């Protein structure tokens, strides 16, 4: 069960924002401008690492 | 004069083993492995040679061009590069001779089969009447084998050259010999096709051979002694035992 | 605490500070002509952008606030205050005259008419950008038509690209044969300049100013008096702009004709070579160490 | 306020209509809105002080 | 050879960017606005932290 609850709690984790404007790479990079979707993916690397 | 069409092609094929390795920066190190994303050329790979014999010399550039001449007469010299070669768009003129080299940019109007008649230029083009671009500079080429590596990134030519001693060899000689860079321009044009220039006397019969290869993006290993010669390479895209390789570093 | 019990601590550390400061630079005594590329009372069209090579000259960029009414600086790489110091290799200088309202067109990652198929920047673009209005010089009564535009380009520039070719561009299968029929279009249209237009509609000169970094021998650079050599001690040094302390001594490296730095396993660069003499020198941190403290209880 | 839908919009040719000098957009950027496709537009217009 | 690797790795670490304009902390002082600079250090002191 722990092994189960962490792989979980690993997956879940994938849906948080981390401060962006969204969660998915795909949203930011046909919404926002080349030089700036940077500082929006940023944070979510920082926060899945 | 005219444009006359005088010369005849053929082709082969061969392997290129390991060779078209060059420094990848101006930065000293010394027994070091280091890590490279560049155009290069792919290890065992094919690369055609050409046989010409006194046609349509227009190869295509693609990313790069790896250019090899093993002959002795100095028959070989210039180049020219382009989109359409004719007059509605610009084009390279590197020619070289043996005191200067010159680098032109302009609208010529290239002939079907460009050559000198040695020491004149107008079996090349027509006539060039609008550009900007012009240099003048010391010439490139000075039992050996010369290698050159031409490319383009962002608007900027660059050239790598090496020249090698060679034993009687009918292929391509086995071992490891770097590339120095010499030149780098702001060319600033789209370039899709290139050529090959040769200089007749009178005409006589000629002849010369060279090897064509062209470069892809690759990742490699290089390793650099306690001399600052880079004396091995790793291609990281070859087989599954060089993908260990490299990831083992 | 106020009170320290028997044992053996671990303070801190000592260092060696340095004595001096010294300063290297390359025999530049030219001016470079910035001067030329403003007030030249002619300004090419927005599609065929001249552009112009600066080297071997001492850069005084304070000056070029005295050429042109511009308001300030748009840099991205560098900052405008602090251009007096670095020193590079090549200038490039582009120049054109472009609309008010594209003027937000010209920055690296951008999308437009102009950034597409006229002029381009790459996306790790290092320079600064210098746009100032020229109403009074660019418009007229009846209108200018000496600059133009490109409209429609079957793809997209690319960075630093320059297009001079006139044809005639097809819309549809059909051929064109030269002529301006149907579904055939000229590929270039004039701007239409009038003092009586709102300000985004106004002409408008830009000056494009590209670096380049240090790989090759720096040649462009500000008025800094360069010192005298010392070695075997524990200074600071400036190399063309590479700033660091430390001391300096003789190499043994056999540096290869074109190469100027030498880095090592952490990305540090421990050989210079000298702007002035080709020499070789190796740099070495100055002497440092830990300091512990023994004593026994304060009672 | 005005109710803009089912229309296509082309956003290039704003610039020709006013001689304003450039946009100021908050969730996304001018240079994109040719791509994106949304359920409602509105438009609202009035003057102020500078 | 465990501790070996560990100072090796530790040791390579510093030539990381962590998304700073450089990994040099002299090419920033002399190449930036003092108070636009530390932006750029802050990212270095995060990652070697
Ligand atoms: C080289 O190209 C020829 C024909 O394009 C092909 O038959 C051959 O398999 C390729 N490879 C080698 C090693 O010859
Ligand atoms: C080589 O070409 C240059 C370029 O025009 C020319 O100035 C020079 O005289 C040529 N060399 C000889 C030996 O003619
Ligand atoms: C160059 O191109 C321009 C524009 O197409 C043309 O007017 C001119 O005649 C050409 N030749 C020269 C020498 O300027
Ligand atoms: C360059 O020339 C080729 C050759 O026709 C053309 O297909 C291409 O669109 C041109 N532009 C670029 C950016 O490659
Ligand atoms: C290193 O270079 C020096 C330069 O003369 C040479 O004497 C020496 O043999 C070289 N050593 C190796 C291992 O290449
Ligand atoms: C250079 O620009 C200044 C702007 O104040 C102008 O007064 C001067 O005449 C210009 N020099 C020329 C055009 O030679
Ligand atoms: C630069 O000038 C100094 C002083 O005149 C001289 O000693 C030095 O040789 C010069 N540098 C070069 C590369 O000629």
């Amino acid at each position: 069960n722990h092994n189960a609850q962490a792989l979980n709690t690993l997956v879940k984790q994938l849906s948080s924002k981390f401060g962006a404007i969204s969660s998915v790479l795909n949203d930011i990079l046909s919404r926002l401008d080349p030089p700036e979707a940077e500082v929006q993916i940023d944070r979510l690397i920082t926060g899945r690492l | 004069s005219q444009c006359v069409n005088l010369i005849t092609r053929t082709q082969s094929y061969t392997n290129s083993f390991t060779r078209g390795v060059y420094y990848p920066d101006k930065v000293f190190r010394s027994s070091v492995l280091h890590s490279t994303h560049d155009l290069f050329l792919p290890f065992f790979s094919n690369v055609t040679w050409f046989h010409a014999i006194h046609d349509n010399p227009a190869l295509p550039f693609n990313d790069g061009v790896y250019f090899a001449s093993t002959e002795k007469s100095n028959i070989i010299r210039g180049w020219i590069f382009g989109t359409t070669l004719d007059s509605k768009t610009q084009s390279l003129l590197i020619v070289n001779n043996a005191t200067n080299v010159v680098i032109k940019v302009c609208e010529f109007q290239f002939c079907n089969d460009p050559f000198l008649d040695v020491e004149s230029e107008f079996r090349v083009y027509s006539s060039a009447n609008n550009c900007t671009f012009e240099y003048v500079s010391q010439p490139f080429l000075m039992k050996n084998l010369r290698e050159f590596v031409f490319k383009n990134i962002d608007g900027y030519f660059k050239i790598y050259s090496k020249h090698t001693p060679i034993n009687l060899e009918r292929d391509l000689p086995q071992g490891f010999s770097a590339l120095e860079p010499l030149v780098d321009l702001p060319i600033g044009i789209n370039i899709t096709r290139f050529q090959t220039l040769l200089a007749l006397h009178r005409w006589t019969a000629g002849a010369a051979a060279y090897y064509v290869g062209y470069l892809q993006p690759r990742t490699f290993l290089l390793k650099y002694n306690e001399n600052g010669t880079i004396t091995d390479a790793v291609d990281c895209a070859l087989d599954p035992l060089s993908e260990t390789k490299c990831t083992l570093k | 605490s106020f009170t320290v019990e028997k044992g053996i601590y671990q303070t801190s550390n000592f260092r060696v500070q340095p004595t001096e400061s010294i300063v290297r630079f390359p025999n530049i005594t030219n001016l470079c002509p910035f001067h030329e590329v403003f007030n030249a009372t002619t300004f090419a069209s927005v599609y065929a952008w001249n552009r112009k090579r600066i080297s071997n000259c001492v850069a005084d960029y304070s000056v070029i606030y005295n050429f042109a009414p511009f308001f300030a600086f748009k840099c991205y790489g560098v900052s405008p205050t602090k251009l007096n110091d670095l020193c590079f290799t090549n200038v490039y200088a582009d120049s054109f005259v472009i609309r008010g309202n594209e003027v937000s067109q010209i920055a690296p990652g951008q999308t437009g008419n102009i950034a597409d198929y006229n002029y381009k920047l790459p996306d790790d673009f290092t320079g600064c950008v210098i746009a100032w209005n020229s109403n009074k010089l660019d418009s007229k009564p009846s209108g200018n038509y000496n600059y133009l535009y490109r409209l429609l380009r079957k793809s997209k520039l690319k960075p630093f690209e320059r297009d001079i070719s006139t044809e005639i561009y097809q819309a549809g299968n059909k051929p064109c044969n030269g002529v301006a029929g149907p579904n055939c279009y000229s590929p270039l249209q004039s701007y239409g300049f009038r003092p009586t237009y709102g300000v985004g509609h106004q002409p408008y000169r830009v000056v494009v100013l590209s670096f380049e970094l240090l790989h090759a021998p720096a040649t462009v650079c500000g008025p800094k008096k360069s010192t005298n050599l010392v070695k075997n001690k524990c200074v600071n040094f400036n190399f063309n702009g590479l700033t660091g302390t430390g001391v300096l001594t003789e190499s043994n490296k056999k540096f290869l004709p074109f190469q100027q730095f030498g880095r090592d396993i952490a990305d540090t660069t421990d050989a210079v070579r000298d702007p002035q003499t080709l020499e070789i020198l190796d740099i070495t941190p100055c002497s440092f160490g830990g300091v512990s403290v023994i004593t026994p209880g304060t009672n």
